[PDB]
């Protein structure tokens, strides 16, 4: 269970969780 | 209010 | 279960969750 | 069980959790 | 209030 | 109040 | 409340940037080779 | 309360910038080789 | 209450700036080699 | 002259099963 | 002249499975 | 002449199983 966020590898971008 | 976002690019060549 | 975001490989790109 | 961010590699972006 | 972002390159060559 | 942000970038060759 | 992202970038690239002109390239992601 | 990021980014790169011009990679990412 | 982060970047790169011209990479993450 | 070369693998050797794998040898990427 | 060569691999030798692998050889990303 | 050789590994031996890799050889990534 999970309501934020989870990245394995992130370049640039926007996450909002 | 007003969120005027602009940008420019003046290239001679 | 979730209601988040989970993310492997990103590279620019939104994601709202 | 988690609402915060869990990130393993970031290289720049946003990440509002 | 207003959030103007603004950015310019002039480049001669 | 307002919060301009800008930047600029002259350059000759 | 409310979230609020702004972004701006403007690039500006020369001839050839970050190009493999002429390299040689031998890349491995897994996989075998018995030779 | 209320978020708010702003990012403003001006790049300007010269002719070869982070170039492989000319070299020789050799790149192993797991995998195996049996020579 | 409320955030708030601003972020200006201006870079100015010359002609080869991290370049691996004529360079010889050899490299491993992992794997096996059994020369 | 002799020679011999014997080789054993059993199971997942060298495998990217389950992998991400997101992979660039020159080209653009543009957002 | 003789010559012998024996190799056992037994499980995920060099393996990658389950990896998250971004790779880049040259190129461009923007954003 | 003689010649030998023995080679015996058990498991996982030069594995990247569960591993992020962000790798980069040359090249440009903005942002």
């Amino acid at each position: 269970s999970n309501k934020g966020a989870i990245i394995g590898l992130m370049v640039g971008g926007v996450v909002i969780a | 209010g007003y969120e005027v976002h602009h940008q420019k690019l003046v290239f001679f060549a």
